[PDB]
């Protein structure tokens, strides 16, 4: 079991490249307006349009 | 305008509170603008010019 | 969520038009007593404006109707602009500024037509200050024929808070104007049985000067012998802002010369530099907007 | 005022165009006055706008 | 103005002549150095105590 | 001996005294 | 001005005339009134012993407690009480903001009086939560500070220091910057920590106007003696000796100025001399200066290590002459500091050389590391067994 977490790890890893598919291009920039929760918050994009959106991984 | 970007520690010191907004006023063509000019091309730097129709936006 | 518009989670902060206008109009941080030498002003001003949005009980219970209107008047630059909006610092009620122009206001997209919206929305928020103003250098294209924009407002926001509902016995919305002759008003504003004082400030005086000036220049250093006095004197004013241009000056030239502190000679120096450039203001006609 | 950051330096030559909210005190310490300058103020303009000029001096 | 700046600077002008030869040498004599600055070996002897403060 | 402080002004002026009358 | 109390009260608690200073310290509490606290406060005021007040004998005969002490107290509480119910009345019925401000800053003033430490922070909070002057807020913090160094407890201080920090760094005022700066002098005398001290007195002599101070020619006269402990001679014969500012000032130091000459000549003799006697003189007067100890070691070394880190070598005869203390004397002081290494010299009494190592190089950068080092050796693994358990 302490090497299985060691394998979990290694498939951690490789799952991480998941999440950074959509950390990178394309990607539209907008402004943090402030943090209701940490699952989800209020943003306003560089629209004029404000959207309540999902914080990937929880971000501090 | 010049002094407080170089030195805000002695501009804080001395009894003049921390640097807010100047404003201008005149009737046309005194420099108001042109001392603002000035002072921004001997500094290179600490000066963002912005025009006041860059704001605006077509769509 | 988009394409369905199903609710997800509800944020708990509340949104109007109101709450972002008194954010933007923005209070004034000058305390009364920075204004001070106007000691006899902010008791005149304190009993119609403030006791009665205080308290409305103390006077329902005597058996008055509370003033609809009140009516401050002098120069624009003894102060009583300065003042009259930390009497909405000091009170905690929301600024809605009204010109009888747009100034930025959003709700239809003037608050000027509003009468009647505007009172229930403030009470929401209660206790509110609708405010007009007057200095006559903003709006000076809007000053003749009816003689003034902003009277026409006030003419008829404290016709319909007469009476509206059960709102005449109890008060809690209130209306400032400032107002810099005694021309400006109309008629129903003179007679009484709705607006019981109208509040007069003086021109600068030099006693009232030594006041404002003192509390100004304990931000930096003095050092052995009064000359407060002596650099009172010699300025005329023109405004609250000249009073603290002496200040700020001394600063400016002890600066220059890499003082490490504050000195009884800069004072003297920068009455003298502000003085100069009252004066050039003078010979111009003009206040302290050109 | 997130920092020390002095605000908009803003010029103006319209009196009737102007917010006065803009004028509450934290916004602005020292408002500027340029005026029109005497006699004497003046002919210091006139003599750097002749040294920016090169000629033989037949003006004065 | 001028009398009071070469003042300052004269005392001064006695340091920067030895800060110069003291610099690449060590164990050298108050003597030695004191040829270069063109003052003597005893007031040398005196600014150098100042000098090591 | 808790602190030197008490001892030693009587010490500084005692000592200077006899040691300036001998060599000083 | 309130700080005159605490001038008095330095003379009764150390030795050079206890009973008769008593009577004249007794009486600025007398008028406002200190009663409640004046039991308690005699007690911590005590580092060199006799109390101020008549509730303890140590040295000499006490001065009694005088009954207008009491009728003060009782008098200027009643008002203080009536005055403040109509305010507090009025204030409800009118703008909160203004009309109890006016009324808590007059309550507070009257409750640093009786030297309430309590009954001081309550009133001042109210004030600031409402609208008032940045110098008018600023100002009333002394007030506290002043009770603070008047128990002359080191912990009560620490406690209104942290405060007083909080709130000048809203309001902005420099001027008010100044009378803060004396009270914190007074209290950095008191500890261990003149070096400190000596920053805080400079600064101010040279513009200050006379509000929240003792006596000016008192306050002059201590504040050259304070620069020497914490300046080194380098330092010290620019700044004080030379130095444009001293005249500014204005003179009153004669004693101080002889002593400062003294280490500048390189003639040592007359700086012990002198040291003994400014002990007797300015320390024992003032209230504040415990742990004298600092003092007396401090400016032995500045003395002895002058001369030392400049000379490799002396003879025996002329390091004696110099220094003008006995042999065995000269021998047993630094044997102290020499231990500490950073002077670090050996003394020959067979080949008449005093001899100096004067490192600037690994060796006294490592030493400081070891004392240090001790003290993080202890408690780390005191921390530790807590902990498990």
């Amino acid at each position: 079991i302490k090497d299985e977490q060691k394998n979990l790890k290694k498939e951690f890893l490789h799952a991480q490249e998941e999440v950074k598919r959509i950390q990178s291009i394309p990607l539209v920039i907008g402004q943090f307006l402030e943090a209701v929760d940490q699952n989800t918050a209020i943003v306003g994009s560089t629209t004029g349009s404000n959207y309540y959106v999902r914080i990937l991984s929880t971000i501090d | 305008v010049e002094l407080p970007l170089t030195h805000f520690e002695l501009y804080k010191q001395i009894g003049i509170d921390p640097p807010r907004g100047v404003l201008m006023y005149g009737p046309p063509g005194c420099g108001k603008t042109m001392l603002a000019k000035a002072v921004a091309h001997h500094t290179t730097a600490a000066f963002i010019r912005v025009v006041g129709s860059e704001f605006v936006q077509k769509y | 969520r988009n394409d369905s518009y199903t609710l997800h989670k509800i944020l708990p902060n509340k949104v109007d038009p109101l709450v972002s206008l008194m954010m933007v109009e923005k209070v004034p941080d000058s305390t009364y007593e920075m204004i001070g030498g106007l000691d006899k002003q902010i008791k005149e001003i304190k009993e119609v404006i403030e006791l009665p949005v205080k308290h409305p009980e103390l006077f329902e219970a005597l058996g008055i109707a509370q003033p609809k209107g009140v009516l401050l008047y002098g120069p624009p630059g003894t102060g009583k602009t300065l003042l009259a909006r930390a009497v909405a610092h000091h009170t905690d009620c929301t600024f809605i500024r009204v010109s009888g122009s747009e100034l930025v206001q959003k709700f239809i997209g003037e608050g000027a037509r509003m009468v009647r919206e505007l009172f229930v929305m403030a009470r929401e928020h209660a206790p509110s200050i609708i405010f007009m103003d007057e200095i006559d250098s903003i709006g000076s294209s809007r000053l003749e024929g009816g003689s003034g924009g902003d009277s026409e407002v006030q003419r008829t926001m404290l016709e319909l808070l007469n009476q509206l509902d059960g709102f005449e016995a109890t008060k809690n919305i209130k209306v400032i104007m400032a107002t810099n002759r005694i021309d400006i008003l109309d008629s129903a504003l003179l007679r009484p049985g709705r607006i019981d004082r109208k509040i007069e400030f003086p021109p600068p005086n030099e006693e009232a000067r030594l006041d404002i000036l003192k509390i100004h220049s304990r931000k930096m250093n003095l050092t052995r012998g009064i000359n407060l006095r002596k650099i009172a004197e010699l300025m005329p004013g023109a405004s609250g802002a000249e009073v603290k241009g002496v200040c700020t000056e001394a600063g400016m030239y002890a600066l220059r010369e890499r003082r490490v502190h504050v000195t009884q000679e800069d004072f003297e120096m920068a009455v003298a530099k502000v003085m100069q450039k009252d004066s050039e203001k003078n010979m111009s006609i003009k206040k302290l907007w050109k | 005022d997130q920092n020390v950051n002095v605000k908009v330096i803003m010029a103006t030559n319209r009196a009737d165009t102007l917010d006065p909210a803009l004028l509450r005190p934290g916004r602005l310490d020292r408002k500027i006055e340029f005026p029109l300058p005497d006699r004497r103020q003046k002919r210091l303009i006139f003599s750097t706008i002749t040294s920016k000029m090169n000629l033989s001096e037949e003006v004065d | 103005i001028i009398s009071t700046h070469l003042a300052k600077l004269y005392d001064n002008l006695l340091e920067q002549n030895l800060i110069r030869v003291i610099e690449p040498f060590s164990r050298v004599q108050i003597e030695h150095i004191s040829s270069l600055i063109k003052l003597s070996k005893a007031d040398v002897e005196r600014k150098l105590s100042q000098m090591i403060l | 001996n808790v602190e030197d402080d008490f001892s030693n002004q009587l010490r500084a002026e005692l000592e200077k005294h006899g040691y300036k009358m001998e060599t000083s | 001005m309130p700080l005159e109390n605490l001038e008095e009260e330095g003379l009764p608690k150390n030795p050079d005339l206890r009973i008769a200073q008593l009577r004249f310290l007794l009486s600025l509490p007398e008028h406002r009134g200190d009663t409640a606290v004046r039991e308690e406060l005699m007690a911590a005021v005590r580092e060199n012993n006799m109390a101020p007040y008549y509730e303890a004998l140590c040295k000499s005969l006490d001065w009694q407690m005088d009954m207008d002490l009491l009728s003060k107290m009782k008098k200027a509480n009643e008002e203080e009480l009536k005055r403040l119910d109509e305010e507090l009345e009025d204030a409800e019925k009118n703008l909160g903001e203004s009309e109890i401000r006016d009324a808590m800053m007059a309550k507070a003033e009257y409750l640093c009086q009786i030297g309430d430490k309590e009954g001081a922070l309550t009133a001042f909070r109210k004030t600031y939560d409402k609208t008032v002057a940045l110098g008018h807020r600023l100002d009333i913090v002394f007030y506290l500070l002043r009770i603070g160094l008047f128990y002359m407890d080191n912990d009560l201080i620490t406690r209104n220091t942290e405060k007083a920090k909080s709130l000048i760094e809203e309001g902005g005022d420099w001027d008010r910057r100044n009378r803060l700066k004396v009270y914190q002098g007074l209290y950095c005398v008191a500890i261990r920590d003149f070096k400190q001290a000596a920053e805080l007195f400079l600064d101010t002599v040279s513009t200050f106007t006379s509000y929240e101070l003792m006596d000016y020619k008192t306050f002059v006269t201590y504040t050259v003696y304070v620069s020497m402990i914490a300046l080194e001679r380098p330092d010290l014969r620019e700044k004080v000796i030379k130095g444009a500012e001293i005249l500014e000032v204005l003179h009153s130091l004669p004693a101080v100025r002889q002593y400062l000459f003294s280490l500048y000549e390189c003639r040592y003799s007359v700086f012990f001399q002198s040291l003994a006697v400014v002990e007797q003189e300015m320390k024992k007067d003032w209230l504040f200066a415990p742990h004298y100890r600092y003092y007396v070691r401090e400016m032995r070394i500045h003395a002895y290590s002058q001369l030392l880190e400049s000379y490799r070598s002396l003879t025996l005869g002329y390091m004696a002459e110099a220094f003008g203390v006995g042999v065995e004397f000269i021998d047993q002081e630094l044997s102290r500091f020499i231990a500490a290494g950073r002077l670090h010299c050996k003394i020959d009494k067979v080949n008449e050389i005093v001899e100096t190592n004067r490192p600037d190089s690994k060796n006294w950068q490592y030493q400081e590391t070891i004392k240090k080092g001790d003290l993080l050796l202890n408690r780390v693994q005191k921390l530790s067994r807590v902990i498990n358990m």
